[PDB]
């Protein structure tokens, strides 16, 4: 006969997949920054090294907060806590931050307008490239496995030079199996370091922001993302209570 | 789509070959070379196909067939050697004598439409006219395909003249990479990335034309940002003279539809060299041209046709008439060349990025030289430009380029275009990539983005080209050596971390909340910020709620739900709502996220200088200029509590799940909480608790009003709990509790009180007055009848009594019971029960 | 590459069942005397091959368990003698199995690293010893109050706890 | 009024502090090791000299 | 072990656990955390 009397609930799968994350850096070495959802802009974009008048800026998703003038927002990324653990804690530094993101994308099978972002900063003397690359690829193989695909090619972002994204072999998205981008990476630019008083020439650093349901689409094979940000129990329940 | 640069290779192959003959690759490998060196291939479409005869035609006689509501054509087509074809065509933008494109029975058109002998409208059809989207050639615009003269002969291949074996490349260009806006840009990173030597397409020597004098009076304001500005005319052409095949064919391939030479050769040079062009009307400006900011509300009707109110920093061009362009945006209809221009003056211009930048997003006018004047534009490539602009557009439409030349280059006048040198160490590059590079390749990467290098020792001297103003310190110069060199050739090494002290009190709290909710039945939410319209009405809350004054999004993507959430309720609510009416009617939800509480103190803080570190009042005003945005933590509750089975028909929601609800949160957060009666919408008034830590107010919890469930259609009885979890201090306890083993005395206590004191209060007094004895209290039953009397409400207490030294008596029991007894009397008026 | 699958299983079966209201024990792996006598179990039932130790604080109690039931029955009789009457306890411990393989190793020399075979010899000669994890209640399993008389303990209460386990 | 149909157990404050202490060295880039509780004298007392 | 002690050092240390708890909260004597009576268990917490 049944016994179930308190049936089990769920905690969601896009927050076990960050306490997985999160437990990955940890056993690194690693610890969690924090940020508000609502930034300044002072923090999303100037401190990192975005222009004032430039498409760089002009061309985000950004959800601007009224009025006109309050040059406040919904912080398009997580690179805005680079800038507070800079701020409040001494060198070195090996954080991750895992929180809400904002940008106006309609809901299509991998973009949502409010989603997750798994940021990376690491400054220290000596870093490199290679550390980058040796910390993401322990990122991929902890949550894809050691047959995950993974490609790094150059990119763009005002607070990185060099700037790099990562893709990840999707072979379970719609259309056919293809490369889908994971995050963006780089060393940690100059003038960032110079916003939060770092000798440039003392240290250096490199970092990455990763999208969090981007990775549970990848880890799980799920092509669409419609169910896990509708709220629908049914989603939640089969992953398990997570405790 | 700011960002995008459309070109076919055929023109790539072309600029890359003068230095490099015979230099052909696949659009796969071309592709991934772009892809290795940071170039996004959105999209690679190749023409076609085509298959069967589709052969060049000429358009011999034309019969209009008369009657119908559409004007219908009855054509016969030269195909080669004089050997006529009929063919009913609809459309109408084509006479006799001009070149078109045939599909003949037989032939395949994109995609698999196999043209057949047919009938229609009474007449023999051998084919059809095929226009420019019914080719895959170009996008699809009104009418047939028409060939300008002299693009073929009658009978050529369609594919061949069409040039359908070419393939199209969508880029989406890095806003730091203006320079690869072009054919120059793009070809000269191939040559790059293939170790070839290139030769510029914007050169001298790729001769200048002569400068005897000004072409036309020119007064430039230095402090609108203007770095340059040039004008040449091109003086009697012929209005009916068209634009080439071989031009007009790939403008159509860059997005980009051709209408006259004297526009054509703008655009072509435009996306051949990278810098706009404009042409104007030489016999249609009236006086001295003048770049000036516009005035307060002036006003300026675009080639458009469409008025545009003008800001006081936007850039304009005028004369002593009218507003001629908007800097770098477009162009007005004044001096707009149309058929009746003959007379052409060109115009080459280089304008501030910044102001461009403000002008065209305020305006909402993207233009195609808007794109490339915000990402910047080489400024030593302007009379250049302006020459090779000058000598094409004289010689498709025939003409005079005059040799006089107005060109302003500041004042004073610049004549070095090339950014700051840039002093790097040998081996950075190598640092940063965490590779050991061959002798010599940082400065030969150097030098083929065009920088000239000179060695010192240790140290390079790097000069980065007018093209580039991205390089601007070492890490620029880093990023150009590794990106060519290869990101796969970088190798992986994980940094040896020191200790890490782990998660926080914090978060390690958040984790143990959500197992515990979840493991009682509660299901996660992660809840929208933006509110639901109306719903503070719904909850019939006062005009002065605090839970009103919400931050807004001035662009939300529902516009009636830009007010950010004050509290997590609304979305939790929502989310029930969905459950429910998806069938799933039993439902436990939660959620632990930040609201947003602005407070007088909220405001917006000007930028502060990024080039130091911000002062730690800096850091102090810009925190407390940012909304309140404490964690809470909420749930929401409807139908069953506990399902039906074997065992029973189950246990319908009720308040007292939303108030074990609260405990436990405060079990998972280690805290003490005490449940005191409240009314605060929307919870019902007489089920609603205010949950205290200590003597601070943290929440409330109970049951939902049943005015704002109706009004709400929400399921009945919905019960609700919200938690600022900021206000729960996080407590560290180290218990050391002391058990003692002697014997328990077991007592029941039954007292009679007023209907309206809390059974807390009256356990309180009963665990004051029986003192350290008392190990445990539990209330077990509640009772109201005619034996007690109205008003009145009998409880009923379990006492264990036990002693940490000695087996307890009946008796000392009895004593401590009497006191407790005594206690309750005094504090709440407990009778003892008889 | 911090805990392993195991460990991480071993922490959520111990919160799952304290958030449920069980409550720790380590068991001793002494048996009590005569327990398997009490149980009237064959005189071939496996439970009753243990391992028993030379020197036992307790000269009565030498045999490992084979089972975490004995211990924690033991506690519950402890906690119920002293007025906690409806408890609820798990136990989350190795038992002790010896089978006809388990041997004495003779000294192995320790000038060098043991052989392959050495290490499986060691392995194999030791009793088994797999991780249970067990239950036990007693009492009422919802206490009364203002919503009712409470629930006694039935055995669905101990179905229910392995869907807990299993979950 | 009380509220609290299924009463909070408690896993034993050895085995939270066992998980304290082993949080602790994995926020340092430690791992857990195991072995069994009966052992041979090699291992126990042999092997370590 | 068969590890080279002129290519390896190595430092190792066993502490109790019991005696760690007495130490960090304060209990003197041991023998309520060792009889298994829930009343010493449960002012602990879930520890969820
Ligand atoms: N709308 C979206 N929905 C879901 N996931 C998204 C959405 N937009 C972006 N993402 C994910 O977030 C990742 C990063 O997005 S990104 O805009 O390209 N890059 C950034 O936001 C940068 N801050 C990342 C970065 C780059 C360099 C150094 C540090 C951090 C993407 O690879 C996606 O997986
Ligand atoms: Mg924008
Ligand atoms: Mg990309
Ligand atoms: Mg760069």
């Amino acid at each position: 006969l049944p016994s179930t009397r308190v049936p089990a609930g769920a905690r969601h799968p896009i927050i076990m997949l960050a306490e997985h994350v999160a437990d990955t850096f940890i056993a690194m070495g690693w610890e969690l920054a924090e940020g508000p959802e609502v930034e300044t802009e002072q923090f999303n974009f100037d401190a990192l090294n975005f222009p004032a008048d430039h498409p760089a800026r002009g061309e985000q998703d950004t959800f601007y907060i009224a009025p006109e003038d309050s040059r406040q927002l919904l912080r398009t990324h997580t690179s805005p806590v680079q800038i507070r653990t800079l701020l409040a804690r001494e060198l070195p530094v090996y954080i991750i931050s895992i929180g809400r993101t904002f940008r106006t994308d309609e809901l299509d099978a991998t973009h949502t307008p409010i989603f997750h972002q798994v940021e990376g900063l690491a400054v220290d003397r000596g870093l490199s490239m290679a550390h980058l690359r040796g910390t993401l690829d322990a990122f991929a193989r902890a949550e894809f496995g050691p047959s995950a695909r993974t490609r790094i090619r150059p990119h763009f972002f005002p607070f990185t030079e060099p700037s790099a994204e990562v893709d990840v072999w999707f072979a379970n998205k719609i259309g056919g199996a293809a490369w889908v981008e994971w995050g963006g990476c780089g060393m940690v630019h100059p003038n960032v370091l110079r916003a939060t008083g770092i000798d440039p020439d003392l240290y250096s650093g490199f970092a990455f922001g990763m999208g969090l349901e981007r990775t549970l689409q990848f880890r799980n094979g799920i092509p669409d993302m419609r169910d896990m940000v509708e709220g629908d129990v049914r989603f939640s329940l089969p992953f398990g209570v997570g405790a | 789509q700011s960002n995008a640069m459309r070109l076919p290779y055929s023109w790539l192959r072309e600029v890359v070959a003068v230095g490099a003959s015979g230099w052909d690759v696949t659009p796969g490998e071309l592709e991934q070379t772009l892809l290795r060196i940071g170039h996004e291939v959105e999209e690679v479409i190749p023409l076609g196909p085509v298959d069967g005869p589709v052969t060049v035609g000429r358009v011999a006689d034309i019969e209009e067939l008369t009657g119908y509501k559409k004007p219908i054509r009855a054509c016969a087509v030269d195909i080669g050697d004089r050997q006529y074809r009929e063919i009913i065509c609809g459309a109408t933008n084509f006479a006799v004598g001009d070149l078109v494109v045939v599909a003949l029975p037989g032939a395949t058109l994109p995609g698999g439409f196999t043209i057949s002998a047919r009938k229609a409208y009474g007449r023999n059809s051998d084919g059809m006219i095929c226009s420019a989207a019914e080719l895959n050639l170009g996008a699809d615009h009104s009418g047939i395909l028409v060939l300008p003269p002299g693009a073929a002969e009658p009978g050529a291949d369609g594919a061949g003249v069409l040039g359908l074996d070419d393939v199209v490349f969508h880029l989406a260009i890095t806003p730091d990479r203006g320079y690869c806006m072009s054919v120059r840009g793009l070809a000269r990173e191939l040559a790059c990335a293939y170790d070839l030597d290139f030769v510029d397409p914007a050169s001298n020597s790729r001769p200048p034309l002569p400068i005897e004098g000004p072409a036309w009076p020119l007064t430039v304001q230095p402090e609108t940002g203007v770095r340059r500005f040039a004008l040449r005319p091109v003086i009697g052409i012929d209005p009916a003279a068209v634009s080439p095949w071989w031009l007009q064919r790939r403008l159509l391939l860059c997005g980009i539809r051709a209408t006259c030479p004297a526009v054509d050769v703008t655009n072509y040079v435009m996306l051949e060299l990278g810098h706009p062009m404009h042409a104007h009307d030489r016999n249609r400006i009236s006086g001295t041209l003048g770049v000036r900011f516009a005035r307060s509300g002036e006003t300026a009707v675009t080639l458009d046709g469409i008025e545009r109110k003008l800001d006081t920093a936007d850039v304009l061009i005028v004369d002593d008439a009218a507003t001629a362009a908007i800097g770098g945006v477009m162009g007005a209809a004044s001096t707009e060349v149309r058929a009746d221009s003959t007379d052409v003056l060109l115009e080459a211009a280089i304008w501030d990025p910044a102001a461009v930048s403000r002008t065209q997003r305020r305006l909402h006018l993207p233009s195609e030289a808007a794109r490339r004047y915000e990402r910047t534009v080489d400024p030593a490539i302007s009379v250049a430009a302006l020459d090779r602009c000058a000598r094409l557009l004289a010689d498709i439409a025939g003409g005079e380029v005059s040799p006089t030349l107005t060109d302003w280059r500041g004042d004073p006048p610049c004549d070095d275009w090339s950014p700051p040198p840039i002093r790097m160490g040998v081996d950075v590059p190598d640092r940063i990539a965490g590779v050991a590079y061959p002798q010599g390749t940082t400065a030969r990467r150097l030098a083929q983005i065009g920088a000239v290098v000179t060695h010192d020792g240790d140290t390079l001297t790097v000069t980065p080209p007018s093209w580039r103003p991205d390089l601007r310190q070492p890490a620029d110069l880093v990023e150009e050596v590794l990106r060519l060199e290869g990101l796969e050739v970088i190798p992986s090494v994980l940094p040896p971390a020191p200790a890490g002290r782990g998660l926080t009190a914090g978060q390690q709290r958040r984790r143990t909340i959500g197992r515990s909710l979840a493991l009682s039945g509660y299901v996660e939410i992660l809840p929208t910020p933006f509110l639901p319209a109306g719903v503070f009405d719904l909850w019939g809350l006062e005009a002065d709620d605090s839970r009103r004054m919400t931050t807004r999004v001035l662009n939300p993507l529902e516009a009636d739900r830009p007010q950010l959430a004050t509290t997590l309720l609304p979305a939790l609510l929502e989310a029930l709502v969905r459950n429910v009416s998806r069938g799933l009617v039993d439902v436990a939800l939660f959620a632990i996220a930040q609201v947003v509480q602005p407070t007088e103190q909220t405001r917006g803080v000007g930028l502060i200088p990024v080039d130091r570190r911000p002062t730690d009042d800096e850091i102090a005003m810009l925190d407390a200029s940012l909304p309140r945005q404490p964690q809470h933590v909420a749930a929401v509750l409807a139908g069953l509590r506990e399902p039906r089975g074997p065992w029973g028909p189950g246990r319908p929601v009720e308040a007292a799940d939303a108030f074990e609800a609260v405990r436990i949160i405060a079990r998972a957060s280690r805290v003490d909480v005490t449940l005191r009666p409240a009314q605060y919408l929307p919870w019902h008034p007489g089920r609603c608790a205010q949950v205290f830590v200590g003597e601070s107010s943290v929440g409330h919890a109970g049951q939902l009003h049943p005015a704002v469930i109706e009004r709400s259609g929400l399921p009945k009885g919905t019960c609700a709990v919200e938690l600022n979890l900021d206000a729960i201090p996080c407590s560290a306890p180290l218990p050391a509790p002391r058990v003692s083993p002697y014997p328990a005395v077991f007592q029941d206590v039954s007292l009679v009180v007023a209907a309206d004191i809390p059974a807390q209060a009256v356990a309180d007094a009963v665990r004051a007055g029986a003192g350290d004895l008392l190990e445990d209290i539990a209330l077990f039953d509640v009772f109201t009848g005619p034996q007690i009397g109205e008003h009145r409400k009998s409880l009923t207490f379990a006492l264990r009594f036990r002693a940490p030294d000695r087996t307890l008596t009946e008796d000392d029991a009895s004593a401590a019971r009497d006191a407790a007894v005594q206690s309750a009397a005094e504090r709440v008026g407990a009778v003892l029960r008889g």
